[PDB]
């Protein structure tokens, strides 16, 4: 009855995961885009850094 | 999500035919080499046959050669197995399995105990 | 004051480089071998005559060999085995003695042969427990390999003077079934070195030594366009 | 009872799929149509680090953005000072089959492991200058995979036995076991708040785990084959995962859905490593074609390519300050790109 | 037709010089651009390319002009330097070929010891010995008058002739040390390598039964012949004439033969970039990467 024992945990996991307060994907996309735009100036790999500030010049 | 579903089976007579079907969902079908693998009650899993990506290379086991026919339809997204001239030793649970890597010729973990890229199988009792 | 930190860092780097040079020579002086097969095959008997992973070290004519026996690893070996793309050879032990174990061994060999990260390594193939196949055939191949019904012993076979032909043709049928996979690909980058052996023997080390010699010699001859 | 449980599981899966469909009002590719592209991104190899004799399997940056630890199949860890290219430490290992390595956030300890199913923790702050094993963790039944320090006293490991573990380094005991994967667990990623982590497996799936409770909080799917690499978006609200499908996927934790797919018609090889830039706008992915492509997270367009390794690119890493990207390969060299 | 002959010979000499320089520069570029080739195994090939390159730049451009002009207008103090550079570079090239042959012998005969036998320090020692011998023969002997025949030589009226002087001892010692004994050793070495290669080819072709022979022995013999035929055809007649005239005297050899043998010796520097680098599949991979880059 091992498959029954494992299915008894699978059903419980699926029931637990069903109860998630999911949000709309547009809101998450807007949040990620807002984060990316806010910190864009702080990314040396997106905004090149002059040699006088680049330690790997 | 990768999910395979088998169809066919039931109680059959020795010397008859049976068509097993395998339907795929969640991936591109025409990129993976496909397998049919049986498991007898009281024994472990054993590999029966395979068909390649484009359907050119078809290989069998010697105990099933000349009595089984494995085919695939990439347009209709399905895998067929024709079982004519059966034997009473062929009562087993049949699985349609997918090799894990696309665009390759090697398949490692098809005939294993805990593999997640195949369906639940179907009972064929002679 | 940073000049002293730079000098100390340079000194530490120099010490590390000296130790690394010694380790590089030691590493380049050693040949690593992978041992596959941990089922009905008498792998442990071969190991005895020669924890995730076990290591065995031996020396033949002052040449150091380092053989790695797979320990507590699951049946899924697709990701694990990629760790062994730099060994000089893979030692594959198949018992020639209830499922179709020989077909499973052939499928595993075919998988290893055609893997992207393994299709440059030669395979030393040991066909073990020849005496159990000898006993069985003299008192089941045709029920798993029907083509064996039409197999005949070849012209370059070298059977023992006391060997029943019914054992010779079966052993050479199995060997040819492995060679039928080994010969279909590789473009000369790798070759199979089949051997027949009993569970207990003393020539296994010498045979592995000679197979490594042939593998490296063939690699060098390929490099110079002499082969 | 098995048939009833199977039917209940199918009903729950259908309910979850419907709940996920309910939130699919728009795509990221539609929202980001009004966002300017990053343009052409170019990088140059700034440093090349040599000294390993075999494949480099793992690499991890320090928290000071100057030290690196790398592990090779010679049986050695090397701790480098990236600003000078000098080696700071060389640690011989008990076994040469090392698949992972980790640098403590405090800089005091280094962890490693692999095919011996044992995670070894070395103390770098040694009074004698001799680096010694401070502990060995030996509770797994399969080859050890990515391991990450939670602090000086806790480490999270994953292995081929399908489980993950939270270990207390002080006693050498497992304090939590995370089960629920069916295949080998390939990579871990810790949240920036170190309260959650995400684990990808050879089930073509990933799980968001709660460190303190030991429960699986979320299951994400959508890949066709094994997941080889996973990382967190800088703010902790998303994952990026790579698989053997030659595709990468960005997932959102709150919507419980796949958010974006990064793929190309001419890429049919698998992905070995994934990382994000400091701002999260650039996604870097190493491929088996011996090359690493840079992607635009928001617009899913290829931005730049890092070329130079002559063998499979095993590891990729970005500094906490975001100044440089380090890449490792099977050719025994590390490269530090601008 | 003397002017047509002059123009054609000028073109031929320029083509030979260009081929030598281009080939050796290509080899050096292949090694420099793809650091995957930087190996102990490839150091002798790199050294051979550089030596030949120097011949393209330092010696051949003057040999061609002296043969065309028929007069050494450069001077006497330069004439001693030009003769020395030629001897040094030719000896270095020949001994580099000898060491490549020995390295391949070590690689093939005992593949399980090769990583130990050819440790880098021994390669450095071998190269230093090669250059010591070359410098001893080319500069020490020339400036000390060791190759001069006697004090009875009056010489030419002016400096117009600039040809290496050969005493009886120099011809027998230069021939044996630099060409003939290395030639014998190389012939024995490559004969043994040929035997091993053909045995391996026979085994590989015989193990296959239902599959047609995947390896051609004739092609292997052809590769070895191209490797040796080039060496012997290029260098044997020049040293034969050199040794003959050392004993009998310079008045015995004709000038056309003296020119033909000299340029046959020089031409070997235009084949080394092909025989050793173009036939090594690692360098063919490098020569796909080079254009790919
Ligand atoms: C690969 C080898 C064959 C290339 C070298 C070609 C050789 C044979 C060429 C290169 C320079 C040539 C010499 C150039 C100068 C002259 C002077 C002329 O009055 C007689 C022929 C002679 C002596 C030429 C014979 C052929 C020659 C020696
Ligand atoms: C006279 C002599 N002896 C050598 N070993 S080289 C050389 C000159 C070759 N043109």
């Amino acid at each position: 009855t091992a498959s029954i024992a494992q299915a008894r945990k699978l059903v419980e996991q699926l029931k637990m995961e069903a109860n998630i307060d999911r949000i709309k994907v547009s809101k998450a996309a807007a949040d990620l885009m807002a984060y990316c735009e806010a910190h864009a100036k702080e990314d040396p790999l997106l905004t090149p850094v002059p040699a006088s500030e680049n330690p790997f010049r | 999500q990768v999910q395979l579903q088998e169809s066919g089976g039931g109680l059959v007579q020795p010397g008859g035919s049976l068509r097993l079907s395998c339907a795929a969902s969640g991936f591109t079908f025409s990129n993976y080499k496909m397998n049919w693998v049986r498991q007898a009650p009281g024994k472990g899993l054993e590999w029966v046959s395979d068909i390649s990506q484009s359907g050119a290379s078809i290989s069998y086991t010697g105990s099933v050669k000349g009595r089984f026919t494995i085919s695939r339809d990439n347009a209709k997204n399905t895998l067929y197995l024709q079982m004519n001239s059966l034997k009473p030793e062929d009562t087993a649970v049949y699985y349609c399995a997918r090799c894990p890597a696309p665009f390759t010729r090697d398949c490692f973990d098809v005939t294993s105990t805990t593999y997640a890229y195949r369906g639940q199988g179907t009972q064929v009792t002679v | 004051d940073q000049r002293n930190e730079e000098k100390a860092q340079r000194e530490a780097n120099k010490k590390i480089e000296k130790q690394l040079q010694k380790d590089k020579q030691v590493y380049r002086a050693t040949h690593r071998l992978l041992l596959l097969g941990a089922g009905e095959s008498g792998k442990s008997t071969i190991v005895k005559q020669m924890s995730g992973i076990f290591e065995t070290k031996f020396q033949v004519d002052k040449v150091n060999f380092h053989m790695f026996d797979v320990g507590a690893q699951r049946d899924e070996r697709r990701k694990w085995i990629q760790c062994f793309n730099d060994v000089t050879a893979i030692i594959f032990v198949v018992a020639s003695s209830q499922t179709n174990r020989l077909q499973e061994a052939l499928n595993l060999f075919k998988s290893i042969w055609n893997n992207r990260w393994l299709r440059t390594i030669s395979v030393i193939l040991f066909l073990n427990k020849q005496d159990l196949l000898a006993e069985k055939v003299l008192a089941k191949i045709e029920d798993y390999f029907p083509e064996f019904a039409r197999y005949t012993t070849p012209e370059d076979a070298t059977p023992e003077p006391g060997e029943d032909p019914r054992v010779t043709r079966a052993k050479y049928f199995i060997r040819d079934e492995f060679l039928r996979i080994s010969t279909a690909s590789g473009d000369g980058r790798h070759y199979c070195y089949p051997h027949f052996t009993c569970s207990v023997d003393t020539e296994n080390i010498r045979r592995v030594f000679n197979d490594c010699r042939d593998i490296i010699q063939r690699m060098h001859l390929r490099q110079y366009e002499l082969l | 009872e098995l048939d009833q449980l199977r039917q209940e599981a199918e009903q729950l899966k259908n309910q979850i799929r419907d709940a996920r469909k309910a939130c699919a009002d728009a795509t990221l590719s539609q929202i980001t149509n009004n966002i300017d592209p990053v343009g052409r991104i170019q990088m140059r190899t700034r440093r090349t680090l040599r000294g390993h004799l075999a494949k480099i399997y793992a690499m991890h940056w320090g928290t000071d953005s100057r030290l690196l630890v790398s592990a090779s199949q010679d049986g050695k860890l090397i701790i480098w000072d990236s600003y000078t290219t000098n080696k700071v430490h060389a640690i011989p290992l008990r076994s040469s089959w090392v698949m992972t390595c980790a640098y403590a956030p405090s800089g005091n300890y280094v962890a490693c492991g692999g095919l011996d199913n044992i995670c070894s923790i070395y103390n770098l702050k040694t009074r004698e200058g001799n680096v010694r094993v401070s502990r060995e963790l030996a509770g797994h039944t399969g080859y050890l995979s990515c391991c990450r320090f939670l602090d000086d006293n806790q480490i999270v490991t994953s292995s081929g036995d399908t489980t993950c573990a939270l270990w207390d380094i002080e006693t050498g005991q497992q304090t939590t076991t995370f089960t629920g994967h069916t295949g080998d667990v390939m990579s871990l990623s810790l949240a920036p708040d170190t309260r959650l982590f995400v684990s990808g497996a050879c089930d073509a799936s990933a799980k968001l785990w709660d460190v303190r409770e030991g429960m699986c909080r979320q299951t994400f799917t959508g890949h066709e084959s094994d997941i080889n690499a996973i990382c967190f978006f800088p703010n902790g609200n998303a994952f990026a995962t790579g698989s053997d499908d030659a595709t990468c996927r960005l997932f959102d934790l709150r919507a419980d859905q796949e958010l974006m797919t990064y793929s190309h018609d001419n890429i049919i090889c698998g992905i070995t490593s994934v990382s994000f830039s400091k701002s999260g706008r650039l996604l870097l992915a190493g491929y088996d074609d011996f090359n690493c492509n840079v992607w635009d997270a928001l617009k899913a367009d290829r931005a730049g390519v890092l070329a130079g390794h002559d063998n499979r690119v095993s590891c990729l890493g970005v500094t906490d300050d975001g100044m440089a990207v380090a890449t490792g390969s099977w050719d025994s060299f590390l490269k530090i790109w601008n | 037709d003397s002017t047509a002959c002059k123009i054609t010979i000028t073109v031929v000499l320029a083509v030979l010089i260009l081929i030598t320089v281009a080939g050796n520069v290509v080899v050096c570029l292949a090694v420099g651009l793809n650091r995957r080739l930087r190996n102990l195994t490839n150091c002798f090939i790199v050294s051979l390319a550089i030596t030949d390159l120097l011949l393209g730049l330092l010696v051949l451009p003057f040999s061609a002009i002296y043969q065309l002009s028929c007069k050494w207008s450069f001077g006497k103090v330069f004439c001693n330097i030009y003769t020395s550079l030629d001897v040094m570079l030719c000896t270095a090239s020949i001994l580099n070929l000898f060491m490549i042959s020995l390295d391949r012998y070590c690689a093939v005969m005992d593949p399980l010891r090769y990583p130990v036998l050819v440790t880098p320090v021994r390669v450095a020692i071998s190269l230093v010995l090669i250059w010591v011998i070359s410098i001893t023969l080319s500069f020490l002997s020339i400036h000390l008058g060791w190759n001069s025949r006697n004090e009875t030589s009056k010489g030419n009226h002016t400096t117009s002739k600039c040809k290496v002087q050969v005493n009886e001892v120099y011809g027998l010692v230069d021939g044996l040390v630099t060409f003939y004994l290395p030639l014998l050793i190389m012939c024995i070495t490559y004969y043994r390598i040929f035997k091993v290669a053909r045995d391996q080819a026979k085994r590989i072709n015989h193990i296959s039964s239902w599959k047609a022979a995947t390896i051609r022995e004739h092609k292997a013999t052809v590769t070895l012949a191209a490797v040796m035929g080039a060496f012997i055809i290029c260098w044997f007649p020049y040293f034969t004439a050199f040794v003959y005239r050392g004993l009998r005297g310079d008045d015995a050899i004709n000038e056309v033969l003296e020119a033909i043998v000299l340029w046959l010796g020089y031409a070997n520097s235009a084949l080394n970039p092909i025989l050793y680098a173009a036939l090594n599949r690692d360098f063919r991979t490098g020569y796909q990467q080079l254009f790919c880059c």
